[PDB]
C-alpha cells in the first residue's frame, strides 16, 4: 500500500475486473527480490570463476591510478630493470596461484 | 572479437597479454583537432554497400615523405601532423551528388555529439549533423545504411542519431571524408 | 637436514624415507650386522628391519636418531611391500 | 502401420452418434498411400512456391513463373467481400 | 488463473493462456507434459494424433508438417516472446526499417544500373 | 601484393572460451588425432604392420593423453648420469633501497586545525622502493650450472622470459630440447654465461598456476662448457592415459608385447609442427626464395597458434590494397601491446615498412627480413629430420625387420655390416643405425648405408623432389644449444617399464607432480612410480572443476573404462608418444605446444 | 559397477542381524553401506567384514536366545526368502512409522472437506511419500468411513491388510501380522498443492 | 557413373578461398573449398567470407556456418544451404542488418555452370545468407541470380551431399550440416596434375614406395 | 561443538580422501579476539589434536614477531591455524600462507569479529575465501564456515 492511488487500466475483457494484480504471471516482491539476488550472486560467480587479473597502471581506477604513477614516475627517468615501488593502495591479494599472476 | 583473458585463463594465450587483456591497443585517437584517421574502419566502410563511391585511403591520408625541403610553400596538399586536407571532392566525376557538406570555420566536420538531458549528467548521447545542404533525406538515407538500428531523425536545420557516440561520430567522418566533403 | 623431513609433528609416524637413502641405509646395515641380514631382505621385508634393530648390538641404537631412521625406513618399506602387489615391472 | 487404418490401435454413453462421427469414418477408413514407393512417387512430384530459392524449369521452356513475369511487389487484384479476404501489404508479408 | 498463485500463473503463461476460456494448441513434447501436468486443475486437455490432425483438417496424407512448416511464413503476428516490451518496440521499427531499406535499396540498384549504362554508352560513343 | 599462404586458417581455439573446452572445432573437441598429420611428416609403418599386414586393418585400442598439465612428466638425465630433480627453491632475493614514506593527517575532526594541541596520525603512502639483489660473479667460474622445471612452458617462451627479465641474449643462455612438447612437467638442465645465482633466481615464477623454477647447483669455468652442453643420454618419463579400451590383462600384454619388441624410432610432430603449414614447408620456401610465401607461411602457422594474431592475420588478408599498409601497423602496434615475442614485433614492422615504402618493397627486403629471423636453422634442422624419417620408413618397409648386409651399426664408432657379421656376430635391429643428412659436413662424413636402392643416391633423390636439395648442398651448423647428433637407431627398447592399470569410467584419476610432492616436504624420487606417493586413487577432488568440464566431452565421446600410469626410461631422443602410437590409438586433449614458434 | 570416486565413500558389509532402513539389510547379506552409518553398526556389533569364510556361512543374532547361536550357510533360496522378507518387513516399518500427509481444499473453516478421499487417493499419497506400491483393494477404512471414506480435517486414521504374514513367519516380533494401522493427517493447503 | 569435374574459371589469385566441412549422419564426407569472385561481385563476396568466418558477433543469430543443415538439396539440380537465423530456409539474414540487392549480373558473375555457387534471395533484390550449389548447365538461371565463386576441390563432398540427401521435391531425406567453416588462402591445382607422372614413376620403379607415398606440398 | 566435527571432518579427509597437506597451504583456520582466548583454544586443539595427529601453531604478538612467524611456517607442517584475522590477512599479502587446499572456517565469537569493533578483519578474510570457492582452475573445495557467538 506504498501507493495510494492505484492505476485504472483500460478495460479490454470482462476479467480484468475480477483480476486484482497486474501481471499475475509475475513473482511477487520478495520472491522476485531473493531471486534478483540469486541471479546476482550467479553472475558474480562467473565472473570471478577464472582468477582475479591484475591490471597495469593505466587500466587503474581514477582514484589509484595517478598515485600509482607518481609513485614510479622518479625511478622512470632512469632506464633500469628491477625497480619496483611498494605502493599501499592496490590490488589486493587473492591468495591462490592464478593463471593471469 | 577474441576474449584476451579468457584466451590467458583457459591457457591458449601466453600470460604476459594480461596487460593486452585489461588496456586496449593504444592508438591516436581521433579528435576535431586531430584527424586520426582508422584503417580498420575505413576498410569496413569500404566493404559495406553504398551507392556513392569512396575514394582511397592512399589519398584520404596526407602524403607522408622526405623532408629535406628547405623552405615550405602553400601547397593544397602538404605534410602535416594533425592529418588535415582539403576536400577531395567526388570520387567518380560522371556522378552527382544529391547532398553538400560544409565545414565549419575551422575546418571541422559537422558531427557534434550531444546528450540527452544532459543536466543530470546523463550517459545516453545522441549525434547532431546542422551543415548538410541539399537533399537532407538523401543524406539521412545513407545514414540508415550506415547505422541499421539506429534510430534517424531529420529536419531542415539538423540531422538526429540518436545512440551514438564519438565511436559513430567518427565513422560519420570518415565516410564524409570518403565522399569527398 | 639438506632435504626431506623424518620427523612428524605428530611424532606417532614419522614421515617415509627416500628410497635411494633407504637402500643406502640397507647396505650399511648389512655391512654392521656383517651380513647376518643382508641387504636384499631388508629391503624386501619389513620385520627384517625390526630384526636389524635388535641385532644392532646397541651401539648406534641407543641413538635417537638411529631409532627414527630405523623407524621411517621400515615405514618406508612397509608401504613398498604394500605397493608392489598394484605396481608391475617390465625388465 | 501403413495399409492398416489409423484407428486400430486406439484404446477406447454408448450406441449414439459423436461429435466426431465425420472423422472417426475417416480414421476407420482404410489409408490411401499403402507404401513408401507411392508415398515418395507423390513426394518427388509435390512442389513449393513460395521457397526461397531457384525451381526447376527443365520441364517447359516457354511457361514463366508469375514471380518472374510480374515481378515480386506486385499481385493480381482480388475480389474483396466478405466470402473472400486476400493477404495485405505483401511488403509487410516479409519478416 | 488470475485467482490461483504467480508460479501457476507462470506455467499457464508458457502455455500460451492468459484468461478463462482461453484455447491453444501445444506439441506432446516432455515440456508441454511437465507443463500441463502442473496446470492439471485449471485446465481440460484433449489429444490428437497426427493422422487425427490431417483428418480434422482439410490436408492429404502425402504431406506432412515439416514441410507446411517451412512454407508458412515467418512475418506472422506476434512472431517471438521477445524478453521485454522495449524488444518488442524496436523488432517492429527495424521491420519497418527493412521495409524501408528495400524500397531505397531498389531505388539506388536501379540508379547504379543507370548510371553504368550511361557509361557504357559514353565510352562506346568515344571510341 | 600480399604474403601468399597455401592451406586452411583452422583456428584451435574459441572468442571466449567460458569454459573447460577450449577446442573450437567440434571434431577436436572429443580429443585431437594425429594420424593424418604423421603421416604427412613421413612415420606411416608400424611394427605390426611389418609383421603382420593381417594386423594393419585392425584397429589398435584408443588411448587419450595430454589431459592436464601433470599426466606428462619428463625429468632429463645429463651425460654424466645425474637426473635433474628439484631440492629447494629460492626467492627473489630483494633489497630495499628508500625508507617509506608516510604523511601526518588529522586524528579528530571536532577540534579545528587552528588549536596549538591538534593531534595527526602517520599513514603510509608507499612501504618504500626494492631492487633485486645480484651477487658477485666470478671470474674463474662465469659458467653458471643449474636446473629448471617447467609446467606447460615452451623453450621460445622460457628464453623470451629470461630475456625480458634478465636483459639477456639469446646467446648467453644455452636450453636442450625435451621430446614429449613443452606441455607438461619438464625438469631439465641448464648453462649460462655471466649470470650469478642471485639474478637467476628472479627469473622463477612460483604463485603462478603453471610454476617455472630456476634453480642454481653450482659454478664452472669454460672449460667444462663442452662437456656440459653434450646431449642428453635419457629422459624419465611418466605418462598417464585417460580413456583406454580393454582389459587390464590386455593392457599389460599389449604393453609387454611392444617393451620386448621394441618401438620404431621417430622424430615426433613436436619437432616440425603441428597444423597446415610446417617447418620444412617454410624451409624448402626460403630455399627455393619466395620470401612472400615463406612469410605466409610463417604468419599463417603464428594465426592458427594465436587468437588475436589470427583476427589481425584475416584482416591483412581481407584487406583493401590502399589499406594493406594501416592494417600492417595496426598489427605491428596491437603485436608491442600484446607484449608479443622480439622478433615477432620485428617482423610485423618489416612487413608494414614493406607495405608502405614503395621503394623498400622490394624481394631483396623480404630477404632481409627472413634473414633476421632466428629459428630458420630450426626450420632447416626439422627438414633433416623429415628426410630422416621418410629414409628410416623406407629402409623399414623395404628390408624388413631382419638385419641385411650393407647397413651401418654402433660399435662400441660405427661399422658396416657384413656377411660374417649377420651370421657369427648378429647385430641386432636395436643396434641398426642410420644417418641423417645434416648439411654437406654430415654428407660426408656419415657413413651411408648402400642397401641398393636405399643408398645417398636415393637419399638426394628424395631431397630433390621435396626440395630439400639444400641439405645436402649447403653446410649446415650446429647450435650450441643442441647438440647436432648424425646417427639415430630404428628400434628402442626401454631399459625400465611400470604399468598400473586403473578402473575409473570417470578418469578422475591424477598424478602428483614434481613441485606438489616437493611441497608435501618429500624429496623427489626419479625411476619409478610411488604408487603410495605420485598417483592418486578416483576421488571428486583430485581433479579441477575446469579440468572436469573438459574432459566431459572425450568422456563421452570415448567411454574409456580404464586409465593407465605408465614410468619409463628412453634414450636421447626417443618420445613417449612414438612409443604409445604403435601400441594404442593416441587422442591428445591439448595440441597448443606443438605448434611452435612462439 | 559404481564409480570408484562414489565407491570410496561406500564400504562392503555383511549383515549379521536383520536390520530395517535405507541403509539396512537381512540377517545374512552383503551390500554397499556408508561409512558413518556401516562404522555405526560394525561398533553396535550388528554387522561383520566381508571375508570368504563369512560369505560361506555367518552367524547370527536369535531373539529367542538373545545370543548369536545360529549359525547360517548363505544360500540362494535363503538369500530369496530374507530378501522377501526384508521387503515385507519394510513395507510394514513404512507404513507404520510416521504419517501420511494429505493437502486438499474446504471452502470456509469447517471440520468436514469439501471431497472426501479414496483409496485410489490414499494408495496415490502412499506411493508418492512412501515409494510403496500397493493396490487400493488393501485399503479397508474404518467403520464410520466405510460409507464415504475419510471426510474429517486433522487426523484419522485406516487399516491396510497385509496378506504375506505366516507364509514368512512375522507374527513374533511384529504387533499385528493380520494388518497395520495408517495415521493420515489431512490439511489446507495452498492452491497449487491441494488441486481440489 | 562417374563424371570428372573441371575448373570452370582460370583459378585467379587475388580472390579469396573459403573451405567448409560438410557430414551426413555423423560421416564427414571431407573437406571443400570454393574460389569466390572478389573483383566482380565485391560486396556479396564479403557478405559470404564474413558469414563464414565468423567475424561479426551477431546481429539476430549467429553469424557462423557452423552447424547449418543443408534445408533444400534437389539431386542433379541444386544443394541449398544456409538461414542462419532458422535452420529452416525461411529468413534471410546478412552481415550489413539488411538484405543487400545484386549489384551486377556480369559475364563471371551471371553464367551459372557446374561447380559454380551463388547466392539465393527470396526476392529478386534481397540476397540474404542462403546460398546453392549448382549440379549442371543452368541456363534458366543466368540473369536472376548472382553468382558468388566456383568450387576448386571437394567435388565429390558436395556430389556425394546431393545424391545421399537429396529429393526431387527438394526436402533432404537425411539431414546434412556445416561441421567447420572458415577462410583458407589460395591453394594451386596444378600441383595435383602431376598425379599423373607419380602413378607413372610408382608403376616404373618397384623398389622405392615412400618416395610415391609422400607427395611434397609445394 | 564445533571442534568435533570439523576436526572429524579432517580426519575424514586426511584417510578416505587422502588430500595431501602442503606446507603453507592449511586446513582449518581458528579466529579469535584476545591472545588469551587463542591459547585457550590452543589448548583444546592440542588435546583434540594429539589423538587425530593434526598439528596446531598458535601465534601472538611478541618481540620480533615476523622473524618467528617465518619460522614456524618453514620448520614444521601446519594444518589448522590458531591466529587473529589481521595477521592472516598479513601473511596472505605476505605470501606466507595461501587459501588452497583450505575447507574449514571457524570464526569464535563472530558477533564482534564481523563487526567494527575489530575494522571488519573477519569479514575481509571470508571474501578471500568465499572468491576461492569461486575459482574453478583448482580442485574444488567447499570451505564450510562455522560461526560461534554468544549473542
Amino acid at each position: 500500500a506504498f501507493r495510494r492511488l492505484v492505476k485504472r487500466h483500460k478495460i479490454t475483457n470482462n476479467q480484468m475486473l475480477l483480476m486484482r494484480r497486474r501481471e499475475p504471471y509475475k513473482p511477487t516482491m520478495k520472491d522476485r527480490q531473493e531471486i534478483a539476488d540469486r541471479a546476482k550472486l550467479e553472475e558474480f560467480e562467473r565472473k570471478n570463476a577464472d582468477g582475479l587479473m591484475f591490471v597495469p597502471e593505466k587500466a587503474l581506477p581514477p582514484w589509484q591510478k595517478s598515485l600509482a604513477h607518481n609513485a614510479k614516475a622518479l625511478g622512470s627517468r632512469i632506464n633500469f630493470r628491477g625497480f619496483r615501488v611498494r605502493v599501499a593502495d592496490g590490488q589486493d591479494e587473492p591468495g591462490f596461484p592464478t593463471p593471469f599472476r | 572479437p577474441t576474449d584476451v583473458a579468457a584466451n590467458i585463463s583457459a591457457g591458449a594465450m601466453p600470460p604476459e597479454a594480461n596487460v593486452a587483456a585489461a588496456l586496449p591497443v593504444p592508438r591516436i585517437q581521433y579528435s576535431k583537432w586531430n584527424r586520426a584517421l582508422r584503417s580498420d574502419v575505413y576498410d569496413e566502410l569500404l566493404k559495406l554497400p553504398l551507392r556513392y563511391k569512396l575514394h582511397d585511403f592512399a589519398k584520404l591520408c596526407p602524403p607522408q615523405r622526405c623532408q629535406e625541403e628547405p623552405e615550405a610553400v602553400g601547397v593544397v596538399g602538404r605534410d602535416s601532423a594533425v592529418g588535415y586536407l582539403p576536400p577531395l571532392g567526388p570520387a567518380d566525376p560522371l556522378d552527382t551528388i544529391p547532398f553538400f557538406v560544409h565545414r565549419s570555420s575551422n575546418g571541422v566536420l559537422p558531427g557534434k555529439v550531444f546528450s540527452m538531458h544532459p543536466r543530470n549528467l546523463m550517459p545516453a548521447f545522441y549525434l547532431r549533423i546542422q551543415q548538410v545542404e541539399g537533399d537532407m533525406f538523401r543524406f539521412e538515407e545513407e545514414l540508415l545504411k550506415i547505422f541499421p538500428t539506429k534510430k534517424i531523425f531529420v529536419r531542415s536545420h539538423s540531422i538526429y542519431v540518436y545512440n551514438v557516440a564519438l565511436d559513430g561520430r567518427m565513422v560519420l567522418h570518415h565516410w564524409l571524408l570518403g565522399l569527398g566533403f | 637436514k639438506d632435504g626431506g623431513v623424518l620427523r612428524s609433528s605428530n611424532s606417532a609416524g614419522v614421515g617415509p624415507l627416500d628410497f635411494v637413502s633407504v637402500t643406502l641405509l640397507a647396505q650399511l646395515l648389512e655391512v654392521v650386522s656383517h651380513g647376518c641380514c643382508s641387504a636384499d631382505d631388508l629391503v624386501a621385508s619389513p620385520v627384517a628391519w625390526d630384526k636389524v634393530r635388535q641385532t644392532i648390538q646397541g651401539a648406534i641404537g641407543e641413538d635417537e636418531n638411529t631409532i627414527q631412521l630405523l623407524r621411517a625406513g621400515r615405514l618406508c618399506v612397509a608401504d613398498r611391500q604394500a605397493t608392489g602387489s598394484l605396481v608391475t615391472t617390465y625388465p | 502401420s501403413y495399409a492398416l487404418p489409423p484407428a486400430v490401435g486406439r484404446q477406447e454413453i454408448r450406441g449414439g452418434m459423436h461429435s466426431s462421427h465425420s472423422l472417426d469414418l475417416i480414421m476407420r477408413q482404410p489409408r490411401r498411400v499403402k507404401t513408401p514407393e507411392q508415398l515418395r512417387a507423390l513426394r518427388d512430384r509435390l512442389r513449393f512456391i513460395g521457397v526461397t530459392g531457384p525451381m526447376p524449369q527443365a520441364t517447359s521452356v516457354s511457361t514463366k513463373s508469375y514471380t518472374d513475369t510480374y515481378g515480386s511487389r506486385l499481385r493480381p487484384r482480388y475480389p474483396e467481400s466478405w466470402d473472400t479476404v486476400p493477404p495485405h501489404q505483401p511488403s509487410r508479408e516479409l519478416l | 488463473p488470475f485467482k490461483h498463485s504467480w508460479e501457476v500463473n507462470r506455467m499457464l503463461r508458457e502455455l500460451r493462456l492468459e484468461f478463462k476460456g482461453q484455447t491453444t494448441i501445444v506439441p506432446d513434447i516432455p515440456q508441454v507434459r511437465k507443463r500441463i501436468w502442473r496446470v492439471r486443475h485449471i485446465v481440460k486437455v484433449d489429444v490428437l494424433d497426427l493422422d487425427e490432425a490431417k483428418a480434422l483438417i482439410g490436408v492429404p496424407e502425402h504431406i506432412s508438417f515439416t514441410d507446411l512448416a517451412s512454407q508458412l511464413p515467418p512475418s506472422f503476428g506476434r512472431v517471438k516472446a521477445v524478453p521485454s516490451p522495449v524488444i518488442r518496440s524496436k523488432m517492429n521499427f527495424m521491420k519497418l526499417r527493412r521495409m524501408r531499406l528495400r524500397d531505397v535499396l531498389h531505388r539506388d540498384a536501379l540508379e547504379l544500373r543507370l548510371l553504368e549504362l550511361k557509361r557504357s554508352a559514353m565510352k562506346n560513343x568515344e571510341q | 601484393m600480399k604474403v601468399s599462404s597455401r592451406g586452411p586458417i583452422v583456428r584451435w581455439a574459441l572468442s571466449r572460451p567460458t569454459s573447460g573446452l577450449v577446442s573450437s572445432p567440434s571434431e577436436w573437441r572429443c580429443g585431437r588425432d594425429l594420424s593424418d598429420e604423421e603421416k604427412h611428416s613421413g612415420l606411416l609403418l608400424r611394427i605390426r604392420d611389418i609383421c603382420q599386414p593381417l594386423a594393419k586393418n585392425d584397429q589398435l585400442p584408443v588411448a587419450v593423453v595430454k589431459a592436464q598439465p601433470s599426466d606428462l612428466q619428463v625429468n632429463e638425465v645429463d651425460a654424466v648420469g645425474d637426473v635433474a630433480a628439484l631440492s629447494k627453491v629460492v626467492k627473489g632475493k630483494w633489497r630495499k633501497i628508500s625508507r617509506q614514506k608516510t604523511l601526518l593527517i588529522e586524528d579528530d575532526a571536532r577540534t579545528p586545525f587552528s588549536d596549538p594541541s591538534k593531534s595527526f596520525s602517520p599513514r603510509v603512502q608507499s612501504y618504500g622502493e626494492y631492487v633485486r639483489l645480484t651477487g658477485k660473479l666470478p671470474r674463474d667460474l662465469p659458467v653458471l650450472r643449474f636446473v629448471l622445471y617447467r609446467d606447460s612452458y615452451s623453450l621460445n617462451s622460457v628464453e623470451n622470459r629470461l630475456g625480458y627479465v634478465l636483459s639477456l641474449q639469446p646467446d648467453c643462455v644455452f636450453l636442450r630440447d625435451q621430446p614429449g612438447g613443452s606441455f607438461g612437467c619438464i625438469t631439465q638442465h641448464g648453462v649460462c654465461l655471466g649470470v650469478t645465482k642471485e639474478i637467476l633466481s628472479h627469473a622463477s615464477r612460483h604463485y603462478n598456476l603453471h610454476p617455472l623454477i630456476f634453480e642454481p647447483r653450482e659454478y664452472f669455468s669454460t672449460d667444462k662448457l663442452h662437456s656440459l652442453l653434450q646431449g642428453a643420454r635419457g629422459h624419465h618419463h611418466r605418462v598417464l592415459l585417460r580413456c583406454v579400451e580393454g582389459s587390464q590383462d590386455t593392457i599389460r600384454a599389449l604393453l609387454k608385447k611392444t617393451a620386448e619388441r621394441g618401438f620404431i624410432n621417430y622424430f615426433w610432430l613436436d619437432r616440425f609442427s603441428v597444423g597446415t603449414n610446417r617447418f620444412f614447408d617454410m624451409a624448402v620456401l626460403a630455399a627455393r626464395g619466395d620470401y612472400l610465401k615463406s612469410i605466409g607461411a610463417l604468419l599463417h602457422c603464428v594465426a592458427e597458434s594465436n587468437g588475436v594474431h589470427y583476427d589481425h592475420f584475416l584482416k591483412y588478408l581481407n584487406a583493401d590494397p590502399s589499406t594493406v599498409p594501416g592494417i600492417a601497423q595496426t598489427w605491428a602496434t596491437t603485436a608491442k601491446h600484446m607484449r608479443s615475442p622480439n622478433w615477432i614485433v620485428q617482423l610485423l614492422r618489416g612487413l608494414h615498412k614493406y607495405h608502405a615504402d614503395a621503394e623498400c618493397g622490394k624481394s631483396s627486403y623480404l630477404a632481409e627480413l627472413w634473414s633476421a629471423l632466428p629459428m630458420r636453422e630450426a626450420l632447416r634442422r626439422s627438414a633433416a629430420e623429415f628426410v630422416w624419417n621418410a629414409m628410416a620408413s623406407q629402409r623399414l618397409l623395404s628390408k624388413g625387420l631382419n638385419v641385411v648386409e650393407g647397413d651401418v651399426v654402433r660399435m662400441g664408432n660405427y661399422h658396416l655390416v657384413t656377411k660374417d657379421d649377420e651370421e657369427k656376430g648378429t647385430f641386432k635391429i636395436t643396434d641398426v643405425v642410420l644417418p641423417v643428412p645434416y648439411g654437406s659436413v654430415a654428407a660426408n662424413n656419415c657413413l651411408f648405408p648402400h642397401l641398393s636402392p636405399l643408398d645417398k643416391k636415393l637419399y638426394v633423390e628424395f631431397a630433390t623432389k621435396h626440395g630439400m636439395s639444400f641439405l645436402f648442398d649447403e653446410q649446415m651448423p650446429s647450435p650450441l644449444s643442441n647438440p647436432l647428433q648424425f646417427y639415430r637407431h630404428l628400434i628402442t627398447k626401454p631399459v625400465n617399464m611400470q604399468v598400473s592399470v586403473i578402473r575409473d569410467p570417470n578418469s578422475l584419476t591424477s598424478i602428483k607432480s614434481d613441485l606438489a610432492v616437493m611441497q608435501e616436504r618429500k624429496l623427489v624420487q626419479i625411476g619409478d612410480i610411488d604408487y603410495s606417493t605420485r598417483v592418486r586413487e578416483p576421488c571428486v577432488y583430485n581433479v579441477s572443476e575446469r579440468f572436469t568440464e573438459k574432459m566431459e566431452e572425450i568422456l563421452k565421446t570415448h567411454r574409456g573404462p580404464n586409465s593407465v600410469v605408465l614410468s619409463c626410461y628412453l634414450p636421447e631422443d626417443s618420445s613417449p608418444f612414438v612409443m604409445l602410437r604403435e601400441v594404442f590409438d593416441l587422442r591428445h586433449a591439448s595440441f597448443h605446444d606443438l605448434y611452435g614458434l612462439l | 559397477e559404481m564409480a570408484p570416486e562414489l565407491q570410496l565413500e561406500y564400504m562392503p558389509v555383511l549383515f549379521t542381524r536383520t536390520i530395517l532402513g535405507p541403509q539396512g539389510g537381512f540377517a545374512g547379506e552383503e551390500r554397499l553401506v556408508k561409512l558413518e552409518v556401516a562404522r555405526k553398526y560394525m561398533e553396535a556389533g550388528h554387522a561383520v567384514t566381508p571375508t570368504e569364510e563369512l560369505r560361506r556361512g555367518l552367524w547370527c543374532y536369535n531373539p529367542d536366545t538373545d545370543k548369536y547361536d545360529c549359525f547360517i550357510e548363505r544360500n540362494e533360496e535363503f538369500l530369496d526368502f530374507a530378501a522377501r522378507k526384508r521387503q515385507w518387513l519394510d513395507v510394514y516399518w513404512r507404513v507404520n512409522t510416521g504419517y501420511l500427509l494429505f493437502g486438499r481444499q474446504s471452502w470456509g473453516q469447517g471440520f468436514l472437506i469439501n471431497c472426501p478421499l479414496r483409496k485410489r487417493d490414499v494408495a496415490q499419497k502412499l506411493w508418492e511419500q512412501y515409494k510403496v506400491r500397493i493396490d487400493p483393494r488393501l485399503i479397508e477404512f474404518r467403520e464410520k468411513d466405510r460409507r464415504t471414506g475419510i471426510q474429517e480435517l486433522g487426523h484419522n486414521w485406516c487399516w491396510l491388510y497385509l496378506p504375506g504374514a505366516e507364509e514368512l513367519g512375522i507374527n513374533r516380533e511384529v504387533y499385528d501380522n493380520k494388518r497395520v494401522k495408517v495415521r493420515i493427517h489431512v490439511r489446507k493447503m495452498n492452491s497449487m498443492f491441494a488441486l481440489y | 557413373r562417374i563424371l570428372q569435374y573441371f575448373v570452370p574459371y582460370e583459378r585467379d589469385e587475388v580472390n579469396p578461398v573459403v573451405f567448409m566441412d560438410v557430414t551426413v549422419e555423423g560421416d564427414a564426407l571431407g573437406r571443400v573449398s570454393v574460389e569466390l569472385f572478389h573483383d566482380i561481385v565485391p560486396k556479396t563476396t564479403e557478405n559470404f567470407r564474413s558469414l563464414c568466418t565468423g567475424e561479426r558477433g551477431y546481429s539476430q543469430c549467429p553469424l557462423f556456418y557452423k552447424g547449418i543443415p543443408f534445408h533444400r538439396v534437389i539431386p542433379g539440380f541444386i544443394v541449398q544451404g544456409g538461414d542462419i537465423l532458422l535452420k529452416d530456409g525461411r529468413g534471410n539474414v546478412s552481415v550489413f542488418g539488411f538484405p543487400f540487392p545484386d549489384e551486377s549480373f556480369e559475364g563471371k558473375a551471371g553464367k551459372h555452370l557446374r561447380g559454380t555457387v551463388a547466392m539465393a534471395h527470396s526476392a529478386p533484390n534481397q540476397n540474404g545468407s542462403q546460398f546453392f550449389f549448382n549440379l549442371a548447365r543452368n541456363d534458366h538461371l543466368d540473369g536472376k541470380f548472382v553468382v558468388c565463386g566456383q568450387v576448386i576441390d571437394g567435388w565429390e563432398v558436395v556430389d556425394r551431399v546431393a545424391v545421399l540427401s537429396g529429393s526431387s521435391c527438394g526436402t533432404p531425406v537425411s539431414r546434412a550440416w556445416i561441421t567447420e567453416c572458415g577462410q583458407s588462402s589460395g591453394d594451386k591445382l596444378e600441383d595435383t596434375e602431376r598425379a599423373l607422372s607419380g602413378e607413372r614413376a610408382l608403376h616404373t620403379m618397384p623398389g622405392k614406395e615412400v618416395l610415391d607415398i609422400l607427395s611434397p606440398r609445394y | 561443538a564445533y571442534l568435533l566435527p570439523l576436526y572429524q571432518n579432517m580426519i575424514k579427509d586426511r584417510d578416505v580422501y587422502k588430500i595431501p597437506l602442503r606446507e603453507r597451504r592449511p586446513r582449518m583456520i581458528l579466529l579469535a579476539p584476545t591472545r588469551e582466548l587463542i591459547a585457550q583454544l590452543h589448548h583444546v586443539c592440542s588435546v583434540l589434536g594429539e589423538a587425530t595427529g593434526l598439528h596446531a601453531i598458535s601465534f601472538t604478538s611478541r618481540k620480533r614477531a615476523n622473524h618467528r612467524l617465518s619460522r614456524l611456517l618453514k620448520q614444521q607442517l601446519v594444518d589448522v591455524m590458531i591466529m587473529d584475522p589481521k595477521i592472516v590477512l598479513r601473511l596472505i599479502r605476505a605470501r606466507r600462507v595461501f587459501l588452497d587446499d583450505l575447507r574449514y572456517v571457524a570464526v569464535d565469537e563472530a558477533d564482534g569479529m564481523l563487526s567494527s569493533q575489530h575494522d571488519h578483519d573477519a569479514v575481509h578474510l571470508l571474501m578471500k575465501v568465499q572468491k576461492r570457492v569461486m575459482f574453478k582452475h583448482l580442485w574444488p573445495v567447499q570451505t564450510q564456515t562455522v560461526f560461534a557467538t554468544a549473542f
